């Protein structure tokens, strides 16, 4: 279980920020798949900084 | 004409060697079946091979060009 | 010392051509730009203008850039074979000795000095048996420039 | 026709639909939640393959993909 | 009506800190490295971020002051280096023998071998800019007059630079001060062009003509009185052309015939120098002034009399063309780009007209015998002119994307050209293919005929003749025109059409450039290469908004790389990419014009004259039978005349040899950007960010590959720089040695 | 004498390059006025030539049949000043510029706006990294031993497999 | 329906439109009501004038209809554009709005065509689907 503000590492192998550190901005309090919103320092090639991940793709390195 | 014949073919054969290995990796390679062998380890540190090939390309070309431009100007 | 500088140009060519060829070999299955490059095949143009624009991204186009590099590497190789032997065969080894150390002697004393009797294959006073080569010389310039 | 497949990491952002120049895409309600949406491509025969729907998807490595298949007269974008 | 605003912009350094301050897209910080190139791309494009035409035009006005500053700064350096570091004083005593020179090179690592034996007791770089011949025609005899002019340009440079600060930060004019085109046309015609040619006509009479009358009598540059003595001492202006003793009473009483000795119509070349007669050019700009001052009283202002350009276009409409020119005035007083493109078209079209009128009618004394300068003066202004014509097709395309309004343009002359553009482009498409076959294929035929031992089947002068009869006739009506249809002129408009050989020193100043079978071929190569250059640029203009392929190409922009790989692939569809492709074709077109010029003159025109009168030219009349085949273009021009740019190592011409090979590099380096694409490098950089992220020091400004539009731009920039600077080095090292 | 290369003090082809370089400048001097300003710039050029032939004769270089000084990199200590000694002199200077820009970026990245400080360079932090850059052959030794010179591969981003 | 005949805008021009492809198979027509007599750019060349209308325009491509249908929603705010594709020498009537509403708006009763119940990193290798009729993205 990840909470907001927690510094996570992404295990989604397709992501631009795979195996990189980001801070969770929020989690969605419903049963929606991919609820974990992580904000990253580094922008991807579409110059965005957020994505929706699941709890299986993140860890709790804090 | 005989040296220049086979060397230009050898370049075309050596480029086509890496070309058909590259076709193997899209079509025929299966990373769930091929794991922990020599093949699935070279893919595992492929950034280490390209960047160290990015150095020796850039190490020679910075210097043997500058060694020529030195000898030109001088 | 002239043979020193060419072998490191050659070693630059074999390393760079390998660099392009093992780039698209190992990155044929995905990168941070296009992670699903195995879903699109070996030969496909691009993934559009999105994600910064992905021209020449495929594993086919890494072959395609290294064909310029092998022609240049064998071009470095066989220019060095030919001009070294053009002084060996003519008995004047000193022309490759002093002029090959700097790139103007490579230009003046190989491409300019030796292409004189070729380029007089057909002058306005006659023609020789080299006029099939002087034609195919210019024929080769025209087809090369058309690829541009 | 080019194949357009929409993956489940879509968020109902509606951005790829309004960036389509040939009106291929549309929004549809989702089964398991019945509140959020997803894009859908019921008119893939109209798809020219411009990949403008991938330039508008906000998810990291976009939820809608375009695979350039066989080229008909519509997908070639021919006025003749 | 002058209307301004008082202090709209403060003079602060708060925005000097932040780069990218002007736009909402920038100044947030570079998250990637494209921002470093996004900043330098859209700075001087004021129209994008600022959405007020009043604010946009104030930026444009005060910026030309900054460009006026850098020209004056550059002009002072032309005058300072002629004052300090030149042999201008020794050159006036012997102008044929001594080579013109400035730019002494410092005694460091070996570049003091470039300070060569250039003439007299001076050592420096033999320059090819013609400033020595321009300052002699201006009358300058000592270096003090050059030194004060270098100071005079720097105070003028500060004057323009202060005026750009003042007219944006302090007193910026409103929009209505800029939209007054009739008062602007009135002022620039009579004031800038008329008084500028009236006041320069004053210099050529009082200053240039007296000192040159003694210089062509050949006394000394020291014995000649200073040019203020020709204003003060009226006895001194009476011993040479004694019509100054009557004052301005021939002028006001219309008895202008008394000025028949310093306002002539002699019209030839000076037999002592080989330049135009200065009394012709004195009479010239005086006649140009009155035509320009009178024409500046044409357009209407706040005094009722005068033409209105809005009502000349209304009721200039025919039955073919619908609503006529109705709307082109309102387009031209609102679009800054349509004003830019048209003023760029006829600035670059003029710059080639300047080149053609200056080798054949050499305006300056000892410019014609200076073959080292007359070729570089031709090849410069041709090259300057072709860049500006590509900027015409560029900025006409930027007009179409955001300044074109369909509501203002219904059935006018912009609408009706955008409605039959498929008829314009395809008929332009055919006439290139017709000209490419029937001009280049006549070289391919002549290659194949001379290769196969069939010299009687090619197109030559001793073969199937293609004589240029429409140009040889015009050579006849202009060589026999002095005395019959221009009866007051003593000699012809030029010696290029027909006339004697003017021989100044031992060398030809000018001689009749004949036209033959080869000249038919190259002038149709020129007709072909221009028509393709038009075809790429005009396709970019007419299809800048839409096509059958992309119907919303103006919604995507003037400068975007592609609409994707769909519709078969839509790479290089935008209006910017046609400007990018036309740059090579402009490079392709102009480089043949300069190859045509450099060998036409060396074989048929330029050369030496013996003591009897026979001419021996430079390359020895080999343009007639050599320049009809591509092999003769390779063997007798590019191989035979680059024998001075490569045998120049170890001599004073060595920096031409180094610029030769050094520009072959940058040309060939450009193909790395042109032939390849971006998405290779963006995954190659992903291996280099890894090898920097491994040692924990990867930069926070994330490295990106150059964009698709930038990679095209950085490849065309090094392409032109690589080939022009090769042609720069080949031309300079050749004609300095033989001419 | 390592590859048939005679030393340049007894190499006659090298001593003949001097005879033709000054003869190509004395004939360049023979036409000018003797007290003039281009005359003294050629004698400054003639004597600059004599200061490179006497500099290469006494340095013990190896001249071939052409008469030009050849360099010998296998590194021998009798020929150590060709590549080994300026190569060591190179490697400290390049590693100084290398470790300075690496120490600058690690300090800047743990701040509020890291990308801002790459554009406008903080002269405190820039001159700090010069102080941390002069000690780099010592500083990298305890940096590599501490484990914080490199990163493990679970911390770097990496393309999909 | 298409309501042909409907008045063409007052145009008279455009080489660039509706050539021989239209008479054999598949041309398109966009129909709208323009609430003025104002000028608008065509995808062919630029002007016509929109009628009071019932305005109709026969275009060559569907891509040219949505480009014009975007201009009427942008510049004139007339979003009532209703494109078609013709009969016997054409294919399919009533192309847009396909379900009585714009595709960016949600409408129940639509079915998710081309949906995938997986991510893109969960796509199989092509070697697993080699020598089969399955493709590496279809489900
Ligand atoms: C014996 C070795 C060998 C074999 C069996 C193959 C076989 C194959 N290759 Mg490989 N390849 C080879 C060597 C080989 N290649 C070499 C030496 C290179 C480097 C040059 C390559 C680089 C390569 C690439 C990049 C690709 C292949 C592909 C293929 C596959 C399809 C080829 C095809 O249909 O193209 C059709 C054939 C042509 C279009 C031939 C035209 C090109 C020639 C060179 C034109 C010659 C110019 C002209 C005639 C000269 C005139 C003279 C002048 C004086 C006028 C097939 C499996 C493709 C594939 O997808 O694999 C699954 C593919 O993308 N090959
Ligand atoms: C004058 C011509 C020229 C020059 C100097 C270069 C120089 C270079 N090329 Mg380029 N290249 C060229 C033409 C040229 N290229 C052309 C015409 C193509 C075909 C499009 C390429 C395609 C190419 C590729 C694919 C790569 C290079 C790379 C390089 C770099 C190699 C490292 C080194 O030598 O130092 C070097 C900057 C390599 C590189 O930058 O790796 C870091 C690399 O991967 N070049
Ligand atoms: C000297 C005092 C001074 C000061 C403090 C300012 C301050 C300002 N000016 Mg002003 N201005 C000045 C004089 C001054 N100006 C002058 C002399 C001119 C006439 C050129 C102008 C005309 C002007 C315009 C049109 C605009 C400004 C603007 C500005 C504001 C932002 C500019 C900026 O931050 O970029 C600083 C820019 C630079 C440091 C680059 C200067 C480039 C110079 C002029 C030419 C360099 C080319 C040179 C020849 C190099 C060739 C290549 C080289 C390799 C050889 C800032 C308040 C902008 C503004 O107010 O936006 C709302 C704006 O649009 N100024
Ligand atoms: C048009 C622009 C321009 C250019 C390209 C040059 C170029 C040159 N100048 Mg000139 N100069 C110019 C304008 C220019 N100048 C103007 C407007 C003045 C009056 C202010 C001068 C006054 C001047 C003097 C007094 C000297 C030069 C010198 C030089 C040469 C050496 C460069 C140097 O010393 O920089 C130095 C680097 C910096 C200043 C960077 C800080 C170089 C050819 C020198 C020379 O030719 O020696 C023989 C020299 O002594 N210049
Ligand atoms: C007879 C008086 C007079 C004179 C001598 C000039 C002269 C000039 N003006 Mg003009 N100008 C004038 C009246 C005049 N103007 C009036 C009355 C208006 C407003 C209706 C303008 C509006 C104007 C603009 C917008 C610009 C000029 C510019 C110029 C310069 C052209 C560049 C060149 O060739 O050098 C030149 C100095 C150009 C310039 O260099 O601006 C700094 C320019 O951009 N003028
Ligand atoms: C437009 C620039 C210009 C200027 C500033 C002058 C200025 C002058 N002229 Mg000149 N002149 C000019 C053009 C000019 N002229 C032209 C275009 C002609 C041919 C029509 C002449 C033909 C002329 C003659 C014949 C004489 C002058 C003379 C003079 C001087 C006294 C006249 C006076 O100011 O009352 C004065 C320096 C008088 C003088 O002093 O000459 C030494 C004189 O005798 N002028
Ligand atoms: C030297 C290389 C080269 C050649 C031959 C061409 C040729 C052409 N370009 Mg291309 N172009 C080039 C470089 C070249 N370009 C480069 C480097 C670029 C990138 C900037 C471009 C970008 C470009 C643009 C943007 C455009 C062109 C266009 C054209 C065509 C002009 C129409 C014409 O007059 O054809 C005449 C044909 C010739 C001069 C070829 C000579 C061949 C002889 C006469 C006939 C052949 C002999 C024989 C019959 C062969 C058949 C026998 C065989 C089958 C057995 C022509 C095909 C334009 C176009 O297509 O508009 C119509 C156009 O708009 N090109
Ligand atoms: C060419 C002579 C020519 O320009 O005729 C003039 C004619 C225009 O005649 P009008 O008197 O209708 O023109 C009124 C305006 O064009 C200018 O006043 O041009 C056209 O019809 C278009 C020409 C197409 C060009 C065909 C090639
Ligand atoms: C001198 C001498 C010697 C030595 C020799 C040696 C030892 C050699 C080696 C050699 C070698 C060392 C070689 C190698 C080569 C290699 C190559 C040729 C490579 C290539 C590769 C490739 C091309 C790959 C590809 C691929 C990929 C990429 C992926 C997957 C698939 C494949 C695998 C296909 C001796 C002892 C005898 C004695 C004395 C003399
Ligand atoms: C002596 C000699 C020689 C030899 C040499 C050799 C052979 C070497 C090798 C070496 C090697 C084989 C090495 C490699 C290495 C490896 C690695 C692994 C590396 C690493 C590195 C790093 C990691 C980096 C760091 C840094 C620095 C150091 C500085 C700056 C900063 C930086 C961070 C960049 C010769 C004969 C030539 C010559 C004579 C002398
Ligand atoms: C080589 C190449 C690149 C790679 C080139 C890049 C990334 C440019 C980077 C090179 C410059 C020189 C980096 C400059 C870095 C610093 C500014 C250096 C500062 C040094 C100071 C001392 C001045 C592309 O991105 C590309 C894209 C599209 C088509 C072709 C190409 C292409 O050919
Ligand atoms: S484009 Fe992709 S991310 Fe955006 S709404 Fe459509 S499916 Fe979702
Ligand atoms: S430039 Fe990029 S988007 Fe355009 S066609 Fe090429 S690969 Fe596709």
């Amino acid at each position: 279980m990840v909470q907001r503000g927690s510094k996570v590492r992404i295990l989604r192998k397709e992501s631009y920020w795979y195996q990189e550190i980001g801070t969770v901005a929020s989690i969605d309090q419903s049963g929606i798949k991919y609820p974990v919103i992580v904000r990253f320092e580094k922008v991807n090639y579409s110059n965005v900084n957020s994505n929706n991940f699941s709890l299986d793709e993140v860890v709790e390195v804090e | 004409a005989l040296y220049t014949h086979h060397q230009y073919i050898a370049g075309f054969l050596m480029v086509g060697a890496f070309a058909h290995g590259a076709i193997f990796l899209v079509r025929d390679y299966d990373a769930e079946q091929n794991k922990n062998n020599v093949l699935a380890r070279i893919i595992d540190h492929k950034e280490a091979i390209i960047s160290h090939l990015s150095w020796v390309s850039l190490f020679l070309g910075f210097h043997t060009l500058g060694l020529y431009v030195h000898n030109d100007v001088v | 010392p002239g043979d020193f500088l060419v072998h490191h140009a050659i070693a630059l060519g074999l390393h760079t051509t390998t660099l392009i060829l093992v780039k698209g070999a190992l990155d044929a299955r995905g990168s941070k730009l296009m992670p699903d490059k195995k879903d699109f095949g070996y030969s496909f143009p691009c993934d559009g203008p999105g994600r910064g624009g992905t021209c020449d991204i495929s594993a086919w186009d890494a072959f395609y850039l290294a064909v310029f590099w092998m022609l240049n590497t064998i071009g470095w190789t066989t220019f060095y074979w030919h001009w070294k032997h053009l002084g060996v065969w003519q008995g004047n080894v000193a022309q490759f000795n002093e002029s090959s150390t700097y790139l103007m002697g490579w230009f003046r004393d190989y491409l300019w000095l030796n292409s004189s009797q070729l380029i007089n294959g057909y002058n306005p006073f006659g023609m020789n048996n080299l006029s099939v080569w002087a034609w195919m010389f210019l024929f080769g310039h025209l087809i090369w420039a058309t690829g541009f | 026709a080019h194949t357009v497949k929409i993956y489940d990491t879509c968020i109902g952002c509606t951005q790829c639909v309004r960036a389509c120049p040939t009106d291929v895409l549309e929004m549809v309600p989702w089964d398991g939640c019945r509140a959020n949406q997803i894009a859908s491509a019921p008119r893939t025969e109209d798809c020219v393959g411009c990949k403008r729907c991938e330039s508008a998807c906000p998810t990291d490595f976009l939820s809608i993909r375009v695979y350039l298949g066989a080229e008909t007269t519509r997908s070639m974008g021919l006025g003749y | 009506k002058i209307v301004i605003d008082k202090d709209p912009v403060s003079t602060s350094f708060d925005k000097w800190a932040v780069p990218g301050h002007f736009s909402r897209t920038l100044a947030k910080g570079p998250k990637t490295t494209t921002w470093i190139w996004n900043l330098h791309a859209d700075v001087h494009d004021f129209d994008s971020y600022t959405s007020d035409l009043e604010e946009v035009s104030r930026k444009i006005f005060s910026a030309h002051f900054g460009h006026l500053a850098v020209v004056f700064i550059w002009l002072s350096g032309a005058y300072f280096h002629g004052a300090r570091f030149s042999n201008y004083e020794a050159w006036l005593s012997n102008p044929t023998t001594i080579k013109p020179s400035a730019q002494v090179v410092w005694p460091i690592v070996g570049q003091e071998i470039l300070n060569g034996d250039v003439g007299g007791g001076f050592q420096g770089i033999q320059i090819t800019s013609g400033l020595f011949q321009m300052w002699r025609a201006s009358g300058i005899t000592t270096e003090l007059q050059l030194y004060v002019t270098a100071i005079g340009a720097l105070v003028m440079a500060a004057l323009m630079l202060f005026a750009g600060w003042f007219h944006y930060h302090k007193a910026a004019p409103k929009l209505e001060w800029f939209q007054n085109a009739e008062s602007m046309m009135n002022h620039h015609l009579g004031g800038l062009f008329g008084l500028g040619s009236l006041s320069w006509a004053g210099h050529q009479i009082h200053v240039s003509l007296p000192v040159n009358k003694l210089l062509d009598s050949g006394v000394s540059p020291q014995e000649i009185p200073l040019p203020h003595e020709f204003i003060l001492n009226k006895d001194l202006i009476a011993q040479l052309y004694p019509s100054f003793g009557q004052g301005l009473t021939p002028f006001f009483t219309l008895n202008w015939n008394e000025y028949s000795d310093f306002l002539t119509f002699k019209g030839g070349l000076n037999p002592v120098t080989g330049g135009l007669w200065l009394s012709d050019s004195a009479h010239h700009h005086l006649a140009i002034a009155v035509l320009f001052i009178v024409a500046g009283h044409m357009y209407r202002t706040n005094w009722g009399i005068g033409h209105s350009m809005k009502e000349m276009y209304d009721s200039h409409k025919g039955p073919f063309t619908g609503e006529g020119h109705k709307g082109v005035y309102e387009i031209f007083t609102n679009s800054w780009h349509a004003q830019l493109s048209l003023n760029l078209a006829l600035f670059g079209s003029l710059s080639i007209i300047v080149a053609h009128h200056m080798y054949s009618m050499p305006p300056y004394p000892y410019l014609a015998t200076d073959y080292a300068t007359s070729l570089c003066l031709f090849t410069h202004h041709v090259w300057i002119g072709g860049f500006l014509i590509v900027g015409a097709g560029a900025h006409a395309a930027i007009f179409m994307v955001r300044d074109y309004d369909p509501a203002q343009n219904y059935n006018n002359l912009v609408d009706r050209v955008l409605r039959h553009r498929d008829a314009i482009i395809s008929h332009l498409n055919w006439v290139c293919i017709f000209l490419g076959f029937h001009s280049f294929g006549l070289y391919i035929h002549n290659d194949t005929m001379r290769a196969l031992g069939r010299p009687q089947d090619m197109f030559s002068d001793a073969a199937i003749q293609l004589q240029p009869v429409f140009a040889q006739w015009v050579q006849g009506v202009n060589s026999a025109a002095a005395g019959n249809t221009a009866p007051n002129a003593l000699a012809n408009a030029s010696y290029a059409f027909g006339g004697d050989i003017v021989s100044v020193g031992g060398k030809v100043a000018m001689m009749p450039i004949s036209l033959g079978t080869a000249d038919f071929l190259v002038h149709h190569i020129h007709a072909f290469t221009i028509h393709v250059t038009v075809l790429i640029l005009l396709k970019g203009v007419l299809f800048a908004r839409n096509s059958r392929l992309i119907p919303d190409k103006a919604n995507l922009g003037f400068r975007f790389p592609c609409d994707g790989p769909g519709r078969g692939g839509t790479c290089q569809v935008s209006a910017w990419d046609h400007v990018f492709l036309g740059l090579f074709w402009m490079y392709n077109s102009l480089s043949v014009v300069l190859f045509h010029f450099s060998w036409k003159m060396q074989s048929d025109v330029w050369g030496n004259v013996t003591a009897d009168g026979a001419v021996s030219h430079i390359t020895g009349n080999n343009f007639a039978q050599g320049a009809i085949t591509i092999n003769g273009w390779l063997r007798d021009f590019l191989w035979a005349q680059a024998s001075q740019v490569i045998q120049s190592y170890g001599s004073a011409l060595s920096a031409y040899g180094l610029m030769f090979l050094g520009a072959h590099f940058i040309w060939a380096f450009s193909l790395m950007f042109l032939f390849s694409g971006r998405g290779y490098w963006q995954e190659l950089i992903e291996s280099i960010v890894w090898a920097h992220n491994k040692l924990k020091f990867a930069p926070s400004i994330q490295p990106r590959a150059l964009s698709i539009t930038q990679g095209r731009a950085v490849g065309v920039a090094h392409y032109l720089l690589g080939g022009i600077a090769t042609t720069w080095s080949f031309f300079h090292a050749r004609i300095i040695s033989v001419g | 004498d390592v590859a048939g290369l005679i030393p340049c003090s007894q190499s006659d082809a090298f001593e003949r390059r001097l005879k033709n370089t000054t003869q190509r400048l004395e004939n360049r001097l023979k036409k000018y006025e003797p007290g003039s300003a281009p005359a003294e710039a050629l004698q400054k050029q003639i004597d600059k030539t004599q200061q490179r032939f006497d500099k290469y004769r006494n340095s013990g270089l190896l001249c071939g049949a052409d008469g030009l000084p050849h360099l010998i990199t296998d590194g021998r200590w009798s020929h150590a000043g060709e590549f080994t000694i300026p190569g060591l002199l190179f490697l400290y200077i390049a590693g100084f510029i290398g470790w300075s820009g690496r120490s600058y970026l690690q300090a800047v990245a743990a701040s509020d706006n890291s990308t801002e400080k790459e554009i406008i360079i903080d002269i405190p932090v820039a001159l700090q990294s010069v102080s941390k850059g002069f000690v780099w052959p010592l500083a990298a030794l305890q940096e590599f031993s501490s484990g914080k010179l490199t990163a493990r591969d679970e911390e770097i981003t990496i393309s999909p497999r | 329906t298409l309501n042909l005949n409907a008045p063409t805008p007052i145009f008279g021009g455009s080489t660039g439109g509706l050539l021989r492809k239209a008479e054999v198979e598949e041309f398109y027509s966009i129909t709208w009501t323009g609430k003025s007599e104002t000028v608008f750019e065509l995808p062919t060349g630029g002007a016509a004038i929109m009628r009071a209308g019932e305005n109709l325009l026969r275009l060559a491509r569907k891509e040219q209809c949505i480009a014009l249908g975007a201009q009427l929603k942008d510049k004139f705010k007339i979003t009532d554009y209703k494109i078609y594709r013709v009969y016997p020498s054409g294919e399919v009537q009533f192309l847009h709005p396909k379900d009585g509403v714009f595709p960016e708006k949600v409408n129940p009763g639509r079915v998710a065509v081309g949906s995938n119940k997986r991510r893109i990193g969960q796509n199989p290798d092509p070697a697993k689907l080699k020598f089969k009729g399955q493709e590496t993205f279809d489900s």
